[PDB]
């Protein structure tokens, strides 16, 4: 699933004031049951990037925040391979845990997207 | 020889992650350390820690397959005794 | 389905080579090997047993060559071609008392009495069935039953109705060792030697068995040892970051 | 432990000397398991049915 | 360079057990694959042995299996080692599976070491039922009747293609002979299928419990995972002797310990423990041919996961609604098993068929309907407009 | 790139089949590689096939080979070709290690892919000679008794071994026995053996007629050679068919038609074509443990030739000495083969004596002083000082 | 992938032989050539050169080889026949 896709939901619900006192509720508590936060990740930092557009994605990113992504990584493996998690104040926090890598996947799959439609324009005449 | 495929994993020196820099580790010789004893007092509360948070996952769904199994052997049993050849007519074909 | 059907359960008695240190009980064997002579014989084979086993198990290699040698087995043809007898010798297997499956089921109401070499590991319940069977055999038949002509009645048995009648009653053998011939005591012990027929390496697979799990053992938490010390490295390794100027 | 110091120094067991006590334990540890097997169930073998039989 | 690097042979060797850089924090539960070989020599080698004592013909199969069993020195050590070593084959192969379902080790880039996987496990069943029928026992032929007959269900040809893999008119003398051989042979297609399986495996590597990539610290297989392989393969093999030892028929079936008969099917049938999941599928489809087709699709609804697992990240670790959903598959399979061994009687028939729906349904639609729902839902709790 | 370049399974094939590069000039000895590879294949099929229909019982192995050539649809294609097929195998073979001596193949940098070579031989001719113990006939167990004791020349335990080997007082039933499932087993290890033959190869690749190197002209396998290769496989296959369908006994034995006896040995034993030279050097030492030593050596020699090639230059091809003289080996060889199919008697004997030595000394003697030789007059020939 | 050992043999753009210069190559395409049949005519007279150059070295071994074995042959022969009954009990034991 895109993230173009998962955006125009995501937001849908976010804007409609209906939805979003429903859910927004769940879904803060579904973050913090998932636990990466006790681990020192950010969810960014979760996506799978096996795939050109990730590979694009992590390519455009700011050395600093590449930086930073790598020793979140790091740090993660080394934890768990040690069975504990980080110690409480070590944690990333909820304004931490921004989508700091989501505006250059969304460009990049725009990019994508367009090519796919240009390669395939049919012609009237 | 011939040209290899790309792949999201090189070798020593080359393994395909980000350019890594500012982070510094540290290790001390397993030589030094202190002989396998002290994976207790310190390291004995801390364990178990990791099945507190899953057995939940585990738990209800097992909670849930137990009691659907032990409902319907209890009937079964009901069915082929005396009291229920009654019903096991009416059930059966 | 109905509890006639799948038949009594069988209790669990508590049999003396039940454990992982015990052995068969070999005086019980060899009383279980007489019963099944002077009873179970007469319409029971025993196959895959041959005499030469008895050896050191149950009876000295005296009795047992005297034992074999009571009955006649096809010899090789003479100088002539014409076919000669022979007294039996260790090598031989126990000879069975019908020449074929057709007369078998003529002397027994047209049923098979079935080989009992291998009856043990043949039955779910085993030992605690095959006693159990033996030994469970009413008078009478429960109410309501309608048994038919040449069966007989035991609980233990699948749907109730057996070709085979009850065959041990007290003091039906005289126990060359003395002990009291209840019917009980050699039901207890025609399924020991029963057991010993189908699973003679027993008493040695359990003495290899102990070995092999006192060596698996030790070398399975020595493993842990060593691999924690192998790891101790990069268990407690510890990372710093310091964020680098642009 | 100054135990292994003194035959070993610092140094591992060697392979030569794993081999040479492999043959050793291999026949002093089955004596010594049939051994106790054997007098766990004392009265039940045929070493002591063939005593109480006189042929 | 070091001559382990040099040398052609020794190279592959260095590649594959040595230099091979792991993901720093794998655990325990990447050690199946390895205790998958040990299975696979352990049950070629105590083959081979007995092959020298065995005869395949229909008069003398059964009685050459006694014969390995009283006569042959240590035989009984080595039937009741290949008996039990097939169904711990089974057992580790399910965890090595169920590890692959919980961290999502299907998906992009392993899609190959997936499918080549599920390649595995079909001619795994293959040769321990045909191992199953050398024994012939009771249960021994009419299992080598059923399969066979399984192929009647292709219209038109079937029966044909049946009265030629039995070789005459029923499970006779050339089927069992046909079947050593082809027991014999089918061992050593695993075994070349196992290599590719570990090329398609080396070409990106072994994943990890974080489902992230493993490319900013790895350390060497040699000493860390040789030395923690260890581990296992002692336990394995404690856990084996004990059933070898002190009860080598609890996982076997009674009746095979009676010699087949062509006029009569035992009164109550029990496939081996690890086909009963499949043979509760099969018994719960009143259609012959609907009841065949839906049996290999249980096996064949593998291969459809890395499209309908829409997901933006690897694995249940951070998943709530995926890792419980993942449990009621588990037990759900543990239930179709139990279904297996009871009588097609009422409460049970309809508990087989509502289980069945729940196995093909958990790829089919709850997979793709959870993992969207949790994408939103990863989202949505960050995005601040 | 291509995908048949990126796909992990598809580049193997790729770099071996298709894109491989050949020296431009190699000539049809280069075929009988391929031809080699055709024969493993066939013995494989063909003897699986039987297998299905095969008992190794001692009292039903030569029936059911009858029951083969009688009762089996297209039986007697299937035997004829597996006997047949074993035959070609090994005259193939020699052109294939004749190929080699010749033109230098043995020299460095393939001394790997040389030696890996002469274990394939090894365990080839351990194959046929299992394989022939199987049909059960006169021939076939004075065979297995002969080989067998060939062991009780070890000083010591040599005895035990060999009862050991029987599995009882003598060549019977434990013995035929084991030898049908070890025949099962090696043609796989050949297999895997031709793997690392292969993998030798392609690290330096071929060798080329005029014995330099041939990285300036190279020309891809793919269609030159894959079409060269088909005009040999199909030449071939006519040979082998008209053996097959016309004279499918010629290479045979007809005491192998009468079944064992172990009673009675035979009037006039004469062994397979094919380990007749090595009969006649066995035959030639009137002591028995020096006998089984010099025989193994006729093998083990070949090793030796990397070091006493003397040369310079890779090859017979531009040298009049070394290409005399091999040829005198291989009539020489062929003589050895022709002694072993005679009595001992005596012209014979001291033949068969003098034959041994010339064939050790061509290794050991006149190769290294020959190409010592040679390589002098290629310098005085041309330096003026 | 892992390092790998030096070789004699490179690939297509490197195989592994010396730097080419000055040599120009030419050819025509199977297609626009005459079809199979000029392999007669002159292509003929010139065939079997390559084995009268060769014969010699082949030849002379052979004629060694089968002379020595005709020769121990009909001594055989004599040797068992009636007239060399005698001869046979010298050169025998
Ligand atoms: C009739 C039905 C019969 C059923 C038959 C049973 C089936 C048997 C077939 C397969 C048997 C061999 C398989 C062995 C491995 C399977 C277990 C596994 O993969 O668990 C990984 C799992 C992952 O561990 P991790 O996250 O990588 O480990 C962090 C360690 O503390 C990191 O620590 P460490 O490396 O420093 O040391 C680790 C640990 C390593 O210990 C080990 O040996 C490895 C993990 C084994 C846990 C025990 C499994 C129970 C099997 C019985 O050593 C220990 O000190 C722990 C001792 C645990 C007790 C083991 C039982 C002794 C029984 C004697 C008999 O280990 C567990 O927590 C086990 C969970 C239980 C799963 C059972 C489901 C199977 C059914
Ligand atoms: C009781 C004892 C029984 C004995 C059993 C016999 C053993 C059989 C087992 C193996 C049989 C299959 C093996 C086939 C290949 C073996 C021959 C070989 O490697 O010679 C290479 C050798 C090298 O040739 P080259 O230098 O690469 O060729 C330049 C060609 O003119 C370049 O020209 P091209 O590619 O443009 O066309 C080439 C040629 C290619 O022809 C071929 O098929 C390839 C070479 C075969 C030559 C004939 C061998 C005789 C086998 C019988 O096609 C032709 O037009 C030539 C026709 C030659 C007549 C073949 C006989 C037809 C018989 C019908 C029955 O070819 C020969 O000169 C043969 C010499 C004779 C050796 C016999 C020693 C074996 C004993
Ligand atoms: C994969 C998931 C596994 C599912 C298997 C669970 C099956 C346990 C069934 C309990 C039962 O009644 O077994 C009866 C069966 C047979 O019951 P049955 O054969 O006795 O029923 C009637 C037959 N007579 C009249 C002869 C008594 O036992 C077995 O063969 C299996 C027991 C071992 C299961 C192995 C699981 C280990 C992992
Ligand atoms: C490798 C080099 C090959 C050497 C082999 C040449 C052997 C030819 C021997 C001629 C001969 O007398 O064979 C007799 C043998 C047997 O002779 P014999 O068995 O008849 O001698 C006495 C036996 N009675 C009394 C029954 C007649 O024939 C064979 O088995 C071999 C013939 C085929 C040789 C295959 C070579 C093809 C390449
Ligand atoms: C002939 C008069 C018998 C004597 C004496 C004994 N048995 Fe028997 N047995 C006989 C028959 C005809 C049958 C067939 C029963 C059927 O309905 O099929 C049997 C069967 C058994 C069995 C198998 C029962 C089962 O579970 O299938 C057992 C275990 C058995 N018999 C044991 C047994 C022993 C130990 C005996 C001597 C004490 C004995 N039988 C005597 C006929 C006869
Ligand atoms: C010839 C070599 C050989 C190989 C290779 C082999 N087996 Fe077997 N197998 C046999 C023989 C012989 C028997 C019959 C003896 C027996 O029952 O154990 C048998 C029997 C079996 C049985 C029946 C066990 C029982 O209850 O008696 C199973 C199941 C089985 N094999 C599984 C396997 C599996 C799984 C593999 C490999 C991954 C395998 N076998 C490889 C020879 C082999
Ligand atoms: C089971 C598979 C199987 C394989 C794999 C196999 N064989 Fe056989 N082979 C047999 C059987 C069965 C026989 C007995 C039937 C027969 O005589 O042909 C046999 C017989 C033989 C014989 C005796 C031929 C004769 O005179 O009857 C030889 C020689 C032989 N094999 C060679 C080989 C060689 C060489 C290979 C492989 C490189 C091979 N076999 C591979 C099954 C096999
Ligand atoms: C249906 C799937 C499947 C089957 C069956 C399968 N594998 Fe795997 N195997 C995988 C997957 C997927 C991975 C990748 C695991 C990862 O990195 O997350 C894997 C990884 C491995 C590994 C790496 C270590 C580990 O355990 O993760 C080894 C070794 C391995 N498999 C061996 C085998 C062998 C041997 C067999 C059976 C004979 C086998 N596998 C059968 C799916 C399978
Ligand atoms: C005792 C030696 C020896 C034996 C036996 C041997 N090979 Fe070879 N093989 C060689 C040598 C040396 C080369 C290198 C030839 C060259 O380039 O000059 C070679 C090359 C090859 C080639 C390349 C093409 C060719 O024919 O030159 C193939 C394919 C091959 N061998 C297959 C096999 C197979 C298949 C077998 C048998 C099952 C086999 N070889 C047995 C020595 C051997
Ligand atoms: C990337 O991640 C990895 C990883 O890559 C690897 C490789 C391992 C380690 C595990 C393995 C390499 C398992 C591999 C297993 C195999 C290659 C098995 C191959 C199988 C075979 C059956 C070989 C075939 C055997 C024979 C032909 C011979 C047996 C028969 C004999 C000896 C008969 C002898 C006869 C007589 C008369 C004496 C890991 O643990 C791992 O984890 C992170
Ligand atoms: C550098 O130079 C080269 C060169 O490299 C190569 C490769 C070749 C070409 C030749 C080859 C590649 C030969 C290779 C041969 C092999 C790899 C053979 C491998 C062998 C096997 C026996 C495979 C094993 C087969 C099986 C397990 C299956 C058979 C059994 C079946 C199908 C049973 C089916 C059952 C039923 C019931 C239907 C050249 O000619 C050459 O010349 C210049
Ligand atoms: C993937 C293949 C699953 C195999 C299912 C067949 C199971 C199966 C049956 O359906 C059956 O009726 C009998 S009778 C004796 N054994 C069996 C058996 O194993």
């Amino acid at each position: 699933q895109s993230f173009t896709s998962i955006a125009r939901i995501g937001d849908y619900i976010l804007k409609s004031p209906v939805l979003s006192k429903l859910c927004v509720p769940v879904a803060n508590q579904f973050i913090n049951l998932a636990g990466y936060k006790k681990l020192g990740l950010k969810f960014d930092d979760l996506i799978a990037e096996e795939n050109p557009i990730m590979q694009t994605a992590l390519r455009r990113l700011p050395e600093d925040e590449s930086y930073a992504r790598a020793y979140r990584i790091i740090r993660a493996h080394q934890t768990e391979l040690t069975h504990h998690l980080l110690p409480r104040n070590e944690w990333i926090k909820a304004q931490e845990d921004v989508p700091y890598l989501l505006p250059y996947i969304l460009e990049a799959e725009a990019a994508a997207k367009e090519k796919d439609e240009l390669d395939n324009i049919e012609v009237s005449k | 020889g011939p040209p290899s495929g790309k792949t999201y994993m090189g070798w020593w020196g080359h393994m395909g992650g980000p350019k890594q820099k500012g982070i510094t580790s540290y290790a001390v010789s397993p030589y030094a350390q202190k002989p396998l004893q002290g994976i207790f007092h310190n390291a004995v509360f801390n364990s178990f820690r990791r099945f507190k948070s899953q057995f939940l996952y585990v738990l209800i769904p097992a909670g849930i397959y137990w009691y659907w199994w032990k409902n319907g052997n209890e009937y079964n049993e009901f069915l082929y005794s005396k009291a229920g050849r009654e019903e096991l007519e009416r059930v059966n074909v | 389905m109905t509890a006639a059907e799948h038949g009594l359960h069988a209790p669990a008695y508590a049999w003396s080579h039940n454990g992982p240190f015990e052995t068969f009980d070999h005086a019980s064997i060899r009383r279980g090997y007489q019963v099944y002579r002077e009873v179970c014989a007469a319409c029971h084979s025993l196959d895959r047993v041959a005499w030469r086993t008895l050896v050191g198990v149950s009876h000295t290699n005296e009795e047992v060559r005297n034992m074999a040698e009571e009955f006649e087995y096809d010899d090789e043809p003479d100088e002539q071609g014409n076919p000669k007898k022979r007294p039996g010798k260790l090598s031989d297997y126990i000879p069975g008392p019908y020449p074929n499956e057709q007369a078998a089921r003529a002397a027994n109401q047209g049923a098979l009495p079935p080989d009992l070499s291998l009856i043990v590991k043949a039955r779910h319940g085993g030992c605690d069935y095959i006693f159990s069977l033996l030994t469970g055999y009413p008078d009478e038949p429960p109410a309501g039953v309608a048994l038919p002509p040449g069966s007989n009645y035991n609980p233990y048995f699948p749907g109730g109705s057996i070709a085979m009648a009850r065959v041990l009653f007290d003091d039906m053998v005289e126990y060359e060792d003395g002990t009291p011939a209840t019917t009980s005591q050699m039901a207890k012990d025609v399924t020991t030697f029963l057991n010993w027929c189908a699973e003679p390496e027993h008493d040695e697979r359990k003495r290899l068995g102990l070995k092999t799990v006192i060596i698996l053992s030790s070398l399975y938490l020595l493993s842990i040892w060593v691999k924690k010390f192998k790891w101790a490295g990069i268990k407690t390794r510890k990372f710093v970051f310091n964020p680098p100027k642009p | 432990s100054s135990l292994y110091k003194t035959f070993f120094k610092r140094n591992a067991v060697f392979v030569g000397t794993i081999f040479a006590g492999a043959f050793v334990f291999q026949t002093v540890f089955d004596t010594a398991i049939t051994s106790w097997y054997e007098n766990h169930n004392k009265g039940k073998l045929w070493k002591d049915v063939k005593a109480r039989i006189a042929a | 360079m070091a001559f382990r690097k040099s040398n052609v042979y020794l190279s592959l060797v260095n590649s594959y057990i040595i230099d091979s850089p792991q993901p720093s924090s794998i655990n325990y539960w990447w050690n199946m694959g390895s205790l998958l070989g040990l299975c696979l020599v352990i049950q070629i080698v105590t083959g081979i042995f007995m092959a020298m004592h065995y005869s395949s013909n229909i008069e003398l199969a059964f009685s050459s299996v006694e014969h390995i069993m009283r006569d042959v020195h240590n035989g009984y050590i080595l039937r009741y080692l290949h008996a039990n070593g097939a169904s711990f084959f089974f057992m580790v192969m399910f965890m090595h599976m169920a590890k692959g379902l919980y961290y999502g080790s299907y998906r992009s880039p392993r899609v190959t070491l997936w499918n080549v996987g599920v390649i595995i496990f079909t001619l795994t069943i293959a040769t321990a039922f045909l191992g199953y029928c050398c024994v012939y026992g009771q249960m021994s032929h009419w299992g080598a009747t059923v399969i066979t007959n399984l192929f009647s269900a292709i219209p038109f040809v079937g029966n044909d293609i049946v009265s030629w893999l039995w070789g005459g008119f029923s499970v006779s003398n050339p089927t069992i002979q046909r079947f050593f051989a082809l027991h014999y042979l089918v061992p050593f297609i695993i075994a070349a299928m196992v290599i590719m399986h570990l090329m398609a495996l080396h070409i990106h590597g072994s994943s990890n419990p974080l489902g992230i990539t493993g490319n900013l610290d790895r350390i060497p297989m040699h000493s860390y995972f040789i030395f923690k392989d260890l581990v296992t393969v002692f336990l394995f093999m404690l856990i084996l002797a004990l059933f070898v030892f002190y009860s080598p028929n609890t996982l076997g079936h009674p009746d095979n310990y009676i010699p087949g008969n062509p006029l009569v099917t035992p009164a109550s049938i029990v496939p081996e423990w690890y086909l009963l999941p499949f043979y509760a599928i099969l018994r719960s489809i009143p259609d012959k041919l609907l009841g065949v087709i839906t049996m290999f699709a249980a096996i064949l609804v593998l291969l459809v996961l890395p499209f309908t697992d829409r997901s933006v990240v690897r694995g249940n670790t951070f998943k709530v609604l995926s890792k419980f959903f993942f449990f009621i598959f588990v037990f759900n399979f543990v239930l179709l098993g139990q279904i297996g061994a009871c009588h097609v009687e009422v409460p049970y028939v309809l508990m087989g068929q509502i289980a069945t729906f729940i196995y093909f349904a958990y790829f089919l639609i709850i997979v793709p309907v959870i993992s969207t729902i949790e994408n939103v839902l990863f989202y949505i709790g960050r995005v601040n407009k």
